[PDB]
């Protein structure tokens, strides 16, 4: 557990300097489960909601369900309202604002409606119309006692809040960060030296991040282009990369993760498992650890760093046929697809450029068009093909 | 197969480290598609008259059943394997110095603003000299230098019944709405979206471009232009698709994309005639230092009445035009 | 014969291995048919209700349709008031996870509670008011139930649930999952290591996917390919290319696949008709097989393999009329709109280029356009020109 | 200094010539920073809601929420109704010009109606239905008492407002600034030389600006999508250059920064952290001063002026771990977003070119690919390495 | 007999095998004549109504006046109430299941129940609220019938229903059929193998689309194609091409078509003026005939077979002042809209291409533009120029 306390250690390093940081790397390196693991590690809570939030950006995904928007709601007679209720990072911000002025030991902290307010931001069922607009005056009220509130006490909001946006680049994150450009930036925050109060259009109400509210972004950086994110936008944010890493992929660092959650007696199943998957292989221990290698080199000449093949995929593999399956389709459709079908380069990654028509990965097909296209097909190993097809690779 | 051509030079198909048929009816196939686009395609006197002429395999290339012959006219050619480029036989020397005098031709008589840095970056890169790879790289980096400078994005007024109140509510669209229908906003939005006809052509421009290109370096910048254009809906690049396309403040910056992507798309290839390539040329020279192409204003160079000579193979040739510009002014 | 047990196993392996699948080919190799035949063998239901639910994506598909929106309804004196309803996949998902602990022997479960929110899940009769509020105590009490329930019980709930999401590529998946595509992912299922109880936004209630659930995309790729698909749908999802099979076109093939439904007086009459179809084919069994697969190899080469023809249309061949209304009104409209007039490719594809005026399936026009311009005339040729065409396929 | 007075006097003079500037520059620059310092010293408040306001513009601003439009409001006796909401600028500039009405000394202006709408405006609970007729009535007040008031007492409005606009330039100014592209002009405001007041469309008010509000818009340069290239909405602003300024990160200007925050000790605090940070970097005291400008006119030549490097990145470093942090994590991941798959380029920009492997920044992979293209390796520098690698860049 | 006789029986082979067809093609071809003179023949009721209905879709056309939605009616004392009014599909589909088992002899059938239903399924005016609780009774008692009845019985009903869609294309057809698409397949219909009863989302009644309700729905393909319509259309429906036919715009087959919608006393007049139209014509009584067949083959070389001319632009000409109105006020302005800007495509169709002065439609204008450009101008000629202009185009 020596490269996982260092792992996390740039994370709380970076989010105590920056307020927020973005795990980048391609898809299967570990980044929402290092940005999970960290966050229940350092909030001792196991399920989002209390003092961490998960959310995903996806395509549709828009400011109004981030931060506000009027939305219909219905009453307790089910009469459509519209009302604007606050988004998800609104609803943590006003969360870990409101909670770090419960430890403040203040004598102008109104503790009574502070704590109320907390009730209503940790209620989990939409607010009654009768609670709403105790929730919109307590709100209300907060902002008033915020701003009349010294540096010195609103700096040092005890309680750590998390937002894992996994997956932050699948959105318009400058749209969705609709005020959160300007206030996310560690002096901008609450208690900071150029602390900004901003007022949001829909409800008219301020707003500021607090200081104990913290972001980590997850981007694969395959999935979009890393060359489209805001020159701006990317200042608010320390960028921790997350590559491959095929040491992981070793029979010993094989057994070292998939022994810390499963019983002992299951634990030498699996060994004997393990050792028959890596005897078949020639008994080479470093044999997934050499292909993974092998191949994210020979992706990142003639592709991207960022459209490398993550080593999560081979890391539940325990027999030739979970490897034969992560093979076909976990690595050879992520292939096809960053390669867009051309099948000269994903050979030439594949160690099989000039050889066809044999216990290759991907056939050429013998008939030719009428412009003289050629075309290959992709050819199911099993067996002996496949593990001398995979060595063929890594000679 | 590759052929690298000058005008009016003849290699046989022994020559060429190919097919003895395949190189043959590929570009036949396409002097035959020149002569369906003779008309559109500008001559200055060049003597061609091809409404039957080139019919009897003479387009671009002469095809004969031992050699190939080249013409006038100019440029790449990509059709069945088989690439094509004619280059103008003044800039033949005695590999790469007379493929960017005949882009340096071009850029500065055709109106193209490519850039000499770009050119300069080609050479010492040991690729292969190819008219094609060269345009498909100057449109693969002046497309991505700007979309790396800011991805295009159009504003369009979309008439929406949205479950967020975003823009302006359309409201006799909402007042006129019956009160089981009231989960919904009419709105209407003006949207910063990505997925313009300008990106959508330039999408379907790099797809296009992946599918011919050759050179590792316009494949991996290619690559990530097709990363970039990820969301964008693919099309058919008709020519009624880049008609559409009108450059204000809010696209101009894609002009020089726009202009190489029209210029390769819309069996293809540019062809130029070399004779109306030197009257373009001269008339946009004798204007700032204040036509016939055959040996004998005519061309001077190391290999070929005021000779005009060519420094441009690597703006000090105009200079030596004022010895004769003194007698003729 | 065995293609029901070779792509029943491997959806099987992949449904147990990913958790959901995409059923990705050409249209008409079968896709939807898998799909429906291998959820009916896996849950002994023949339609769709109870343990499988059967959806089509389109446009126009919503979260609100899927997973929850409000709805409007009556009241006693009939006034319009708003029910938030649970959508498609919340409704198996509930379903999968009430039935899930139904059958786990435990002693926290109150097995009555839990049976009456199977009743209300299942109910196909849309809930009274009284059930409506009946039925949101209940979700109440199970998602409490699901908190309070460890990881160990939440790993394997008995009964398999399954959504078949036939055309699963025409939905907008950001627009129908929202966030909770995450959720498809095995880790992140309830009861794997990362799970997510994740709140919906419109009735504050928890949600999460069990194990019991599986999705079973259908998809076709001719209209749209898997690069073109979403992101996160390429991610968690497995896909399985359902091959066009032009091995049941043979003559024995067509027939045992017909007689698996069939009279047992209609097996000599298919004898007397399925006989004198390959008679006028040259008593060749195989020339279906030959012909379909002559065409998907010209396919291959010049477009994709998404293109392909499918095998479904030839299944009801039974005399040479059949063939023609299949040939001219199902394949030859399917290769004109897959190669976009480009006749020339249509006709080295029929392997009939430089062949025009005869007994051709595109003659020539002998009119040249303005610029040049050439068409194709659709020829419709009839009896033995028709078959003498079709024999000029595959020679 | 230059900073310490003068970029406080262009902010000052040019706001009082113009009525409103835009702050444009690279990230990082100090517009938000030199915006907020400008304005809490002129309104002597350090917090928005009296006298000044913070807005952000992004994608989901309208005009609607900014000057005025039809917003759903709910109260207990009616479900669901329009109202035609002012925004957040028609606040501002209704308050600014409300107040300036409180210290003129004309006795057609009634004091006591316009310290009504004073409340109205100033009031942080939404307006109720009997309050917000009255607010409506006490507007058409106004704009017929300051439609017959004489300029010369319109125009000298004593108490300033002012209207910070971060990321002006991320919202559609000219769809936000509806009306106010005419009226924004210095004398097309109130008491201007020719006055204008439009009507509105929603509210069917006159509404002119006071020549009491200033608009001070920061827009970033570095995205040219979103660059202000409305030539006529220029003409109401006066753009100021924030540079990047290196001669910050000189030790004894970066120590003057940084202590003006800090009180007694840890001042010594900083003083030796910056003494121990530059006798590691050689006892070169603008060691950080010239390697921002050696970069920053590294980037000026290969990519535009825009994208330099603002100084914000090392203005808060204080050891060689956080010149690493810094490096590693802000400054070369948005170099390679900067120069992405352009490895001779960014090579060049570290002054590194042709230099493959040793101490460098970005080792040169040893494989070629099979057209000869060829990749790089970022190395992670520590120690003399890294500051010898930094030294590489700055000579 | 070749209009109707033989384009019944394609008609009659895939709506008894699809279920539903789309009758396609360019304008004036006679889809919606075919389809409303098919469905009299069949139905043998003139006026919709009973047996079938006519509807067009636009695209304000939506889901609840298709199916079902709510309406405000006033049921009693002006107290209005919403009830759900059923659209013209689910009313032609619970009218085909009504009819289908009012002739069914079952004998759980109750009859008398089932023919009230019938009634109050063909009321010309809305119901009464009496009357609209009765139709909800009935329809509540049919579908607790059709649940317990076999499948083998529902499907062979015996009177069959049309629904005749005109312009299908232009209405989305996943916001009016909603999921209800899905249903229209032959198997999912009521007495299929995969029959599914869905359950509506306003009123919850069930509902299933019965085996002898069949929709034709005619469109045009000159806009958009076969090939860019809605998913949902091309594999649910059979589609049969209605292409232009110009033999009958011969001289014997104009009277025939004209003669049936003429008395006797004007079927002799029509021919003394079709007599001396084909005088003036020539003496050719098929110039109309290769007036259109030589223009539309022109049309399918240039643009496609999709935008050829219709038969029903010169189906109504008796004179050659008729041919001369549809002439220059239907088909050239239809043509320069084809071929807009375009002179030379539009002088190859019309047969004049090189033919630049005198007798054509097209004159060239006396003056090159400055980039070598050429225009023509549009020649009115009446009389025996504009005859012997039309015969160079059959020449
Ligand atoms: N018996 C049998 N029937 C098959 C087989 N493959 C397809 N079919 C039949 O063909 C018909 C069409 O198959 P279907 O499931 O719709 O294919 P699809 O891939 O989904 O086609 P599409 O929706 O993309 S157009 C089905 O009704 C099915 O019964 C098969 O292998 N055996
Ligand atoms: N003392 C001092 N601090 C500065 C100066 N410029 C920038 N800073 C510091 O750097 C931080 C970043 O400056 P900021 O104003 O937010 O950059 P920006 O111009 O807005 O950059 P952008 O990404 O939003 S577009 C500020 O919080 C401020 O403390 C300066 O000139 N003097
Ligand atoms: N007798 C006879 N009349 C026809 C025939 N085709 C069209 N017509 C006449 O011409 C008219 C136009 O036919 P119509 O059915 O409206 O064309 P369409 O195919 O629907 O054209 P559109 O609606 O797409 S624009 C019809 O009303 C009919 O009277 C035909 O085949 N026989
Ligand atoms: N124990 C352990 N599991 C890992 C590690 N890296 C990845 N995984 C597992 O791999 C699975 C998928 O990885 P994921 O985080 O979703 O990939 P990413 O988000 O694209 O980086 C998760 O369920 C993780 O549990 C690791 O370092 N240790
Ligand atoms: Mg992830
Ligand atoms: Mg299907
Ligand atoms: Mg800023
Ligand atoms: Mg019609």
């Amino acid at each position: 557990g020596h490269n996982i306390k260092e792992d996390y250690f740039r994370v709380d390093m970076l989010l105590n300097k920056k307020g927020q940081v973005i795990l980048y790397g391609p898809p299967g390196t570990g980044k929402t489960w290092i940005a999970r693991k960290y966050v229940v590690e350092e909030t001792n809570e196991k399920t989002p909601g209390n003092k961490w939030e998960f959310i995903t950006f996806h395509q549709s995904y828009s400011y109004e369900e981030f931060i506000e928007g009027f939305r219909p709601r219905t009453d307790n007679e089910e009469k459509i309202r519209y009302v604007v209720e606050d988004g998800i990072f609104k609803k943590i911000a006003l969360r870990a604002l409101v909670k770090g002025l419960f430890e403040l030991e203040d004598a102008t902290i109104g503790k009574d409606k502070i704590h109320r307010l907390y009730i209503l931001l940790t209620k989990k069922e939409p607010l009654s119309p009768t609670e709403y607009e105790e929730y919109l005056r307590l709100k209300r009220y907060l902002w008033e006692l915020v701003g009349g509130l010294p540096k010195d006490k609103l700096k040092n909001l005890t309680p750590k809040f998390y937002l894992i946006i996994d997956e932050i680049n699948r959105g318009n994150i400058s749209k969705i960060f609709g005020e959160l450009i300007t206030l996310l930036e560690k002096d901008k925050r609450l208690g900071g030296e150029n602390q900004l109060i901003v007022r949001l259009p829909y409800s008219g109400e301020p707003f500021a991040v607090p200081p104990n509210l913290y972001i980590i972004g997850t981007m694969n950086t395959a999935d979009r282009s890393i060359a489209l994110l805001d020159v701006a936008l990317r200042r608010r944010f320390a960028f921790i990369e997350v590559e491959p890493r095929p040491e992981f992929l070793e029979k010993e660092n094989l057994k070292k993760i998939r022994e810390k959650k499963l019983k002992t007696e299951d634990r030498k199943r699996l060994n004997e498992k393990l050792n028959e998957l890596f005897s078949k292989l020639g008994n080479d221990n470093y044999f997934l650890k050499t292909l993974l290698e092998k191949i994210n080199v020979r992706i990142t000449v003639v592709k991207d760093r960022d459209h490398r093949i993550g080593h999560s995929y081979f890391l539940n593999v325990e027999t030739v046929e979970d490897l034969h399956h992560v093979w076909y389709y976990e690595v050879l459709p992520l292939l096809m697809e960053y390669f867009y079908n051309d099948w000269e380069t994903i050979k030439w990654v594949l160690n099989e450029k000039g050889k066809e028509h044999g216990n290759v990965f991907f056939e050429k097909l013998r008939l030719t068009g009428p412009n003289g296209e050629e075309a290959y097909q992709l050819k199911v190993l099993e067996g002996d093909a496949f593990i001398g097809a995979l060595k063929r690779i890594i000679s | 197969t590759t052929i690298t051509l000058y005008e009016h030079d003849e290699k046989r198909y022994r020559d060429i480290a190919g097919d003895k048929k395949a190189i043959q009816d590929a570009l036949i196939k396409l002097n035959k598609q020149f002569k369906k686009d003779f008309k559109k395609l500008d001559r200055s006197e060049d003597n061609s008259d091809t409404e039957d002429t080139i019919d009897e395999s003479k387009g671009v290339v002469e095809v004969y059943a031992n050699k190939i012959k080249a013409r006038h006219y100019v440029g790449f050619a990509a059709v069945d394997n088989v690439f094509l480029q004619i280059l103008p036989k003044v800039f033949k020397p005695k590999t790469w110095e007379p493929i960017l005098a005949f882009i340096r031709m071009l850029d500065m008589a055709y109106g193209l603003k490519i850039k000499d840095h770009d050119l300069a970056y080609l050479q010492g890169r040991n690729l292969r000299p190819n008219l094609y790879e060269v345009f498909i790289y100057l449109f693969a980096k002046s497309l991505w230098s700007e979309v790396q400078r800011g991805y295009h994005r159009e504003y369009v007024e979309v008439h929406r019944e949205e479950k967020f109140l975003r823009g302006k509510l359309l409201m006799s669209r909402q007042i006129r709405k019956l009160p089981h229908q009231l989960n919904t906003f009419s709105v209407e939005v003006h949207e910063l979206i990505e997925d313009n006809l300008l990106n959508r052509i330039f999408y379907a421009s790099v797809r296009e471009a992946l599918r011919r290109t050759t050179w590792g370096l316009n494949r991996k910048l290619l690559g990530e232009l097709m990363l970039a254009f990820d969301g964008i809906t693919p099309i058919h690049l008709r020519t009624e698709h880049f008609e559409r396309v009108h450059f204000t403040r809010l696209n101009e910056r894609f002009r020089r994309p726009f202009e190489l992507a029209k210029l390769l798309f819309m069996v293809s290839g540019f062809f130029v005639d070399m004779n109306k390539l030197f009257e373009r040329f001269i008339e946009r020279v004798l204007v700032r230092n204040l036509a016939k192409y055959r040996e004998l204003p005519s061309s001077s160079t190391y290999n070929q009445a005021y000779n005009m000579d060519y420094v441009k193979t690597g703006f000090k040739a105009d200079k030596n035009f004022r010895r004769s510009l003194n007698n003729i002014i």
